[PDB]
RNA sequence: GCUAAACCUAGCCCCAAACCCCACCUUACUACCAGACAACCUUAGCCAAACCAUUUACCCAAAUAAAGUAUAGGCGAUAGAAAUUGAAAUGGCGCAAUAGAUAUAGUACCGCAAGGGAAAGACAAGCAUAAUAUAGCAAGGACUAACCCCUAUACCUUCUGCAAUGAAUUAACUAGAAAUAACUUUGCAAGGAGAGCCAAAGCUAAGACCCCCGAAACCAGACGAGCUACCUAAGAACAGCUAAAAGAGCACACCCGUCUAUGUAGCAAAAUAGUGGGAAGAUUUAUAGGUAGAGGCGACAAACCUACCGAGCCUGGUGAUAGCUGGUUGUCCAAGAUAGAAUCUUAGUUCAACUUUAAAUUUGCCCACAGAACCCAAAUCCCCUU
RNA sequence: ACUGAACUCCUCACACCCAAUUGGACCAAUCUAUCACCCUAUAGAAGAACUAAUGUUAGUAUAAGUAACAUGAAAACAUUCU
RNA sequence: UCUCUUACUUUUAACCAGUGAAAUUGACCUGCCCGUGAGAGGCGGGCAUAACACAGCAAGACGAGAGACCCUAUGGAGCUUUAAUUUAUUAAUGCAAACAACCUGCAUUAAAAAUUUCGGUUGGGGCG
């Protein structure tokens, strides 16, 4: 019983719709305008993941270092736990040493 | 992939409201232990190992691997018979109708990708064509790419576009190693 | 979410807002400025970079101040920025051994002060380091001018101080009245600390005094639109009967 | 539940479809199901051996039943055909115990007269 | 000793 | 050790392990002998002569140590006078 | 929920040739949400299954059980509605071919028990079906004789085969 | 993970305890091996084979002075400043194949790499630099966009 | 054919940007009299150090880099800079009603209280149709044939191995997160890398690898003396007889709880019936108030402090910790075995041995002689051949 | 003598019977890119697979139609009686 | 009470009607004797054996649900001390500080406490 009885309603996807066309345009910005731009400065999302990554633990640092004091009180205090644990996870347990 | 931030995030065991008092003794109840009920064992409980706040998945290939793979994707454009070279993108009329039914009659894929030197030159007649067309996309010199190449069945370049992009790619051969990132000055680099 | 401003910078913006906007600029000067107080508790280094003997290498060293509580009591006497010292010892003085709550308090003393400018006796709870203060300066009018607002740490000390600049501003003619040389005397003797009375009216204001200030100095009953309308009519036919 | 099994259903039937034909719910719940499946498939893989085991000894019950029916004993009539060089086997033999009995009479009776 | 538990009791006051 | 400092991110160095031992740059780790300086009047002239020595560590030790600094102690250094310039490197090694 | 047993009186066959035996009309009647368990039901409506209506009616009106009120209401309107919609000519010419009962849908209540502790009390309802059959009752099958056991025993005995051989 | 036991759980103890017994890395003694590490000079070596292999391919001009600053823009070495790099030594390697006339200014130089030097012709200074001094001559287009 | 089964948006998540009439502090939601009390004061502890006792990261006011460097440190677990350097700017490879907010709602409901806190809206299991036939992990081999014949000691986990553990069943949910090196595949190559870093073939990039639930606890801050313990203020009750101003006698009301029986998911999370003790007192009792958790209170039973007090409850630290228990989900193949040392250690761990993969190279195992001690057996070691 | 194994042979085919652990070949479903545009392919991802935690929630069984529960009598339903 | 139990009544009970739980439950097509295993409905050898209700019983189902005994953990908590570490706090003094009171700092001695621990081998314990 864990399955639909009818089929779902189609989904359409138009694979030329302008995000889809231009996706990818000015990934060589450096390479082909002088290197005054870096790829990484086209990213566009969350001001600490700008053109980086990282481990949960690495995130939650660097989330905490460059937005912590603009974060809500109940979202900074479940952050800080949250880094306390990733913290004693990472240094203390696991297969490996 | 380097431009992709996921923002899948799950509520851990520790963020879901609630869930701080042991729900009954250890012993007693016959019921099994549990100290919350919001371990991930519950109905509405945390989730164990799910997505954690907007990670990135950013990275970058060496820039003269990047240069090889926009130079692999012209030969391989020139080699299968999808790259043509334009004296100019100069257009008769800015009706997209005619742009289609030219690359129709000239046997083009079903998608064109138009490149032009730079954004400002760029004739008004084929900017008004291509502006209301889907599958003819029109980009810079600057905005060429492997992906946009590979997406459009053919590639259309300028002969402005063809000696910039010579020139770019053929700089990464015969290279130093940076001794400071290229933005800044150099004797030779402009 | 998060917000548009670091939660530290709350205060500043609200201070440019609202009321606090309307505070005088040099009084809203003066509370942003902060100056680190005068070291009482600690030992400062003697320059900004030191050879440390263990590898021999000049290394910079910074002047980390001790943490200073100081009691309501403090606020209606003059310690010489002196105050409790809130902090934890190695008992006998090694560090492997137990780690023990320890408060360290001034010796206050009581004693009366006498103000030229304000030609009135003080008797104030002080410290020998606020005598010893009072000594260097020549004085307890000299004192609480020159000494600034960190230093001092005395809401008594500030308010003393915005008497003394008040009545210097002013001139008042109430120091020694029937006695005008004296006064003039007194005036000379403490004329290069006198500055405009309308800077000196805020002088050791609290943020809260500052606004009720500010608020009792623009608070006006409405004026009745009968008023403004009549006014308002009477300019208008003046300019009627003009053309 | 960004990636939830969505053929579960077809899972569960591959095996409940063995199940069909077993007593109690062991054809229905798949928990009890697929316990006594398995218990299915490991019999239904053991007892290749026990087929040739048994065909073997059937096969040789009915040949002492033949050859008892003409005085042989089954060791008798099965040394004798060897020393004789026929090398039919026992599968054959009772075949041709049930089908043939006058070929069995044949052969029983060679394999007493090579015995004596 | 351990006290009963006493489920909430939407779960039998329900009605059509 | 730390895996990932709280404050960085980063790997930690255990500096008990660059208080004690020298990493040659192939990947050897020198030390002291244990008990080196320890009660020398009782002990025998050739004891105190192998106690005296700087002596390579095996290759599990040299494992541990390795996981327990971080690749800064594991770079090419051109000090001056080093005394351990000639013994960075390894010559007519065969596997 | 399901309610099939409804839509099995709206089915109309195709119009029967005249070389055709006369196809016996088929009434089916229900009744949803009986205060009553359907463990109870079962045995009155296993009573009432294969008989005629009237000797249905008959029994279910001296049954003391409560169910047989019910039962007896339903097969009224049943026979009712067999002469109006369904076009049966005697009402007595009617025999129960089915009589099931189901499950309902039940509320749950709470039971208190003696130590603060409580059990969950169902208010059980059931469903009660009936499909009438125009015409007599079929005959009750008769019982097994020694003539047709001996006959299947040597029929067994003929099926035998020689088995694992040519 | 294997049976169970701390290795299992995931608890098994920190990297270098033996179980209680004294661990290895802190039953050695402590010996000043890395003592003053940070502030012991290094100096890149700049064999002359180096040297004559750079001059013969053009990337250092010996018409023209050589310092540190045109050895690092002709990629010939490679200095890290804030890794403690005092500069560049000269270092006798290839000497007795060096045939380059040259004005080199390094920051050490060995008796024979003087010798080969001066013998082809050439001049060598040993000059020192100041960390800031060196960051500045290695990396001067950085230092000037610094606007000091 | 019943019960059911299914559905898709109600909304939610993460980013970006932007800085966001009247009544009511008295018993709150109470039209309307003498104020004055008015706030400020290091977190601790869990935890790591395999105990623990010094010690053990935690909105910082530019990311990166310097650098996990200098330093600090039962110099050990671990902690850890700075000088200097200088980043630009409306969306989803998010969920789709057990998910996503706890949320249809902080409602219902639970609690004296602080607090806790839901659910849901659009032919699965169980039954019926249709009970059953000798014999047995319920099947398999079969068979003309369901059974009869023959074969067959349920599953998981924990034990050395069978006993023990768990499982009514269905559906849904429910558990391997990552670096130091390596290896593999690209790029470039004495250089690599989009500053910093590494480099005596390296460097850059990618790919691969480190679970879930559970204590008793500890500390901080609240909430609790409408139960109970004791106390305070001001009340009330105590028939009749005997005795005579009584911590008197018998015995109602009332309080209690000796013994027995019933009850034992009960009427009751301590009751009922009889019996029994006290019953003008150190009595019982209504009302209001007070004492608060290492504290209170105690005619001391470690008793009582809102049914679970050798130390309340709630929230938080907290996803405490657990060398202990339990669990750890597609298919298929392959290699794969008992073993010494140290250890506050023998329920664990680290090294060794074994084991696996990849790689390089050339010998490896077996062994015929010869050979291995004086004091005074079986065999073993060693190695030309093979 | 015969019977007697998964031993061995025979016809055919072969990677297809150890715990922990380790190496490998495949792979369901989902999403994304590009296809296919029919229900698939090549890749990239990940809350990616449950006969088992006295697991959580919901459904329904079993025990079981069992334990247990309840309304003094007649009547003219006025009433009367016990 | 008993020898030594009996009779009757009420409740319960059993049947009819209505309503309708709980612990429990791997699946069960759920026999006996002997053997095996250290203890068998299911294994071996024998024996027995159409199929189902209902009411009883309590020998078995290592019956169910709880509990007791022993051992362990570098798990808790409590208690006591001539266990270790402290004296932050109070109380005394002493010395400085402020000029006797009062108060600050530094010491010493106590009171009250606070924190923490419980090595290994030898049926256990004592003494070893
Ligand atoms: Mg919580
Ligand atoms: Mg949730
Ligand atoms: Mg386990
Ligand atoms: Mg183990
Ligand atoms: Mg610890
Ligand atoms: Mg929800
Ligand atoms: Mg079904
Ligand atoms: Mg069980
Ligand atoms: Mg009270
Ligand atoms: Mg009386
Ligand atoms: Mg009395
Ligand atoms: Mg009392
Ligand atoms: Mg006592
Ligand atoms: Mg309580
Ligand atoms: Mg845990
Ligand atoms: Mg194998
Ligand atoms: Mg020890
Ligand atoms: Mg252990
Ligand atoms: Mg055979
Ligand atoms: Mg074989
Ligand atoms: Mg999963
Ligand atoms: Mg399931
Ligand atoms: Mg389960
Ligand atoms: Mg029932
Ligand atoms: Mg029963
Ligand atoms: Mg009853
Ligand atoms: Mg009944
Ligand atoms: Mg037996
Ligand atoms: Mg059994
Ligand atoms: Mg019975
Ligand atoms: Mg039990």
């Amino acid at each position: 019983i864990g399955i639909r009885l009818t089929l779902p309603p189609p989904k359409v996807v138009d694979r030329w719709n302008e995000k889809r066309a231009m996706f990818g345009v000015y990934d060589n910005i450096g390479i082909l305008g002088n290197f005054e731009k870096h790829p990484k400065e086209l990213i566009r999302g969350p001001i600490w993941l700008r053109g980086w990554k990282g481990n949960e633990l690495q995130r939650c640092i660097r989330k905490r270092k460059m937005v912590g004091s603009r974060m809500f009180a109940d979202d900074l205090h479940n952050l800080n736990k949250r880094i306390r644990y990733l913290y004693k996870h990472f240094n203390r347990h696991g297969k490996f040493r | 992939n380097f431009k992709r931030i996921s923002y899948a995030k799950t509520k851990t065991r520790a963020e879901v409201r609630g869930g701080g008092r042991k729900p009954w003794p250890q012993k007693g109840t016959g019921r099994a232990r549990h100290g919350s009920i919001r371990s991930p064992l519950w109905r509405g409980g945390g989730v164990a190992h799910g997505p954690r706040g907007p990670t990135s998945y950013y990275y970058m290939l060496p820039m003269k691997v990047r240069a090889l793979g926009l130079k692999v994707a012209l030969t391989v454009k020139l080699a299968q018979d999808d790259l043509h070279i334009m004296d100019s993108l100069e257009l008769p009329t800015g009706d997209p109708q005619y742009l289609t039914e030219l690359a129709h009659y000239r046997r083009w894929g079903d998608s064109v990708l138009l490149v032009d030197l730079t954004h400002e030159e760029m004739p008004q007649s084929i900017v008004e064509a291509t502006s209301r067309l889907k599958t003819f996309n029109l980009i810079p010199a600057v905005g060429l790419n492997v992906h946009s190449m590979l997406k459009h069945q053919t590639l259309v370049l300028t002969l402005p576009t063809v000696a910039f992009l010579e020139d770019k790619l053929l700089w990464q051969d015969s290279r130093y190693r940076p001794l400071y990132p290229f933005s800044l000055p150099y004797s030779d680099f402009p | 979410p998060l917000h548009k401003y670091p939660v530290w910078l709350w205060k500043r913006l609200q201070l440019r807002e609202g009321i606090c906007s309307r505070l005088p600029g040099h009084y809203l000067r003066s509370l942003e400025e902060e100056r680190t107080p005068t070291p009482v508790h600690y030992r400062p280094h003697g320059a900004k970079f030191k050879i440390n003997p263990k590898n021999g290498q000049r290394e910079r060293v910074e002047d980390v101040p001790i943490p200073i509580y100081f009691p309501p009591e403090s606020q209606r006497g003059l310690w010489g920025g002196e105050g409790w010292i809130l902090g934890q010892i190695y008992a006998n003085n090694d560090k492997l051994s137990k780690r023990l709550k320890k408060v360290w308090k001034p010796q206050l003393f009581e004693r009366e002060f006498y103000s030229e400018i304000l030609d009135k006796k003080f008797t104030v709870t002080v410290t020998m380091r606020t005598l010893d203060l009072i000594d260097e300066a020549y004085g307890l009018d000299f004192y609480i001018l020159k000494t600034p607002k960190e230093d001092l740490c005395s809401k008594f000390g500030m308010d003393l101080k915005r008497g003394m600049l008040l009545r210097l501003a002013r001139q008042d003619p109430q120091l020694h009245p029937e006695d005008p040389e004296r006064r003039a005397a007194i005036y000379d003797k403490y004329k290069e600390f006198a500055i405009p009375e309308e800077e000196a009216e805020w002088v050791g204001l609290t943020l809260e005094e500052a606004i009720e200030k500010q608020r009792l100095l623009e608070e006006k009953d409405p004026v009745p639109l009968f008023k403004i309308y009549v006014a308002e009519l009477i300019q208008q036919l003046q300019q009627q009967a003009l053309s | 539940l960004r990636n939830r099994v969505t053929d579960r259903y077809f899972r569960i039937q591959e095996v409940l479809k063995h199940a069909r034909h077993f007593r109690g719910r062991k054809n229905r719940c798949y928990r009890l199901a697929v316990r006594t499946v398995i218990r299915a498939f490991v019999k239904c893989t053991k007892a290749r051996y026990l087929k040739k085991k048994n065909m073997r000894t059937l096969w040789i019950n009915r040949i002492t039943a033949a050859s008892q029916e003409h005085g042989l004993k089954y060791p008798a009539l099965i040394g004798n055909l060897v020393k004789c060089q026929v090398e039919l086997n026992r599968k054959v033999l009772a075949d041709l115990a049930i089908y043939e009995p006058k070929t069995f009479k044949s052969l029983a009776a060679l394999a007493s007269r090579r015995r004596h | 000793f351990t006290p009963p538990i006493y489920q909430p009791k939407f779960k039998t006051e329900k009605e059509f | 050790l730390t895996y990932f400092s709280a404050r960085k991110g980063k790997r930690k160095t255990v500096k008990a392990v660059i208080d004690r031992f020298l990493r040659l740059h192939c990947g050897l780790w020198v030390r002291r002998k244990a008990g080196y300086k320890k009660k020398l009047w009782k002990k025998t002239p050739a004891r105190k002569k192998r106690l005296r020595e700087f002596v390579f560590c095996n290759k599990t030790q040299s494992k541990l140590l390795d996981k327990m600094t971080t690749s800064f102690w594991k770079r090419r250094n051109w000090y001056v006078d080093d005394p351990y310039q000639k013994y960075h490197d390894r010559t007519n090694l065969k596997v | 929920i399901s309610r099939k047993w409804e839509k099995k009186n709206k089915i109309v066959y195709p119009p029967q040739l005249p070389g055709e035996p006369r196809r016996p009309a088929e009434i089916y009647h229900c009744r949803r949400q009986i205060k009553y368990s359907k463990d109870k039901m079962w045995y009155l409506a296993k009573l009432i299954r294969g008989m005629s209506i009237d000797q249905a009616l008959a029994q279910l009106e001296f049954n003391d059980k409560k169910g047989a009120k019910i039962i007896k209401e339903v097969l009224l309107e049943a026979q009712d509605m067999a002469v109006r919609d369904h076009n049966v000519e005697f009402r007595s010419n009617l025999y129960i071919a089915e009589s099931t009962s189901g499950r309902g849908q039940c509320l749950k209540r709470i039971r208190y028990h003696g130590r603060g502790r409580f059990g969950i009390m169902e208010k059980v309802y059931c469903h009660y079906f009936v499909k009438l059959v125009e015409g007599p009752p079929p005959p009750p099958e008769p019982p097994k004789t020694a003539v047709a056991h001996a006959k299947e025993y040597i029929q067994q005995l003929r099926s035998r085969t020689i088995v694992h051989t040519l | 993970r294997g049976h169970k036991g701390e290795r299992q759980r995931g608890t098994r103890p920190r990297l270098g305890f033996e179980g209680g017994q004294t661990p290895f890395y802190i039953r050695i003694p402590k010996y000043g091996f890395n003592e003053g590490h940070s502030f012991r000079r290094q100096y890149k070596p700049l064999s002359l084979n180096r040297l004559q292999y750079l001059i013969d391919l053009g990337r250092v001009d010996p018409s023209q002075p050589i310092d540190l600053t045109q050895l690092v823009n002709g990629r010939g070495v490679t200095i890290q400043p804030l890794k403690r790099d005092y500069g560049v030594q000269l270092v006798e390697e290839g000497a007795d194949t060096f045939t380059a006339k040259v004005n080199i200014e390094v920051q050490l130089a060995s008796e024979l790499a003087i010798a080969a030097i001066e013998k082809n012709g050439g001049v060598v200074t040993t000059a020192f630099y100041d960390p800031r001094s060196l960051d500045i001559v290695c990396k001067p287009v950085p230092f000037f966009l610094r606007g000091q």
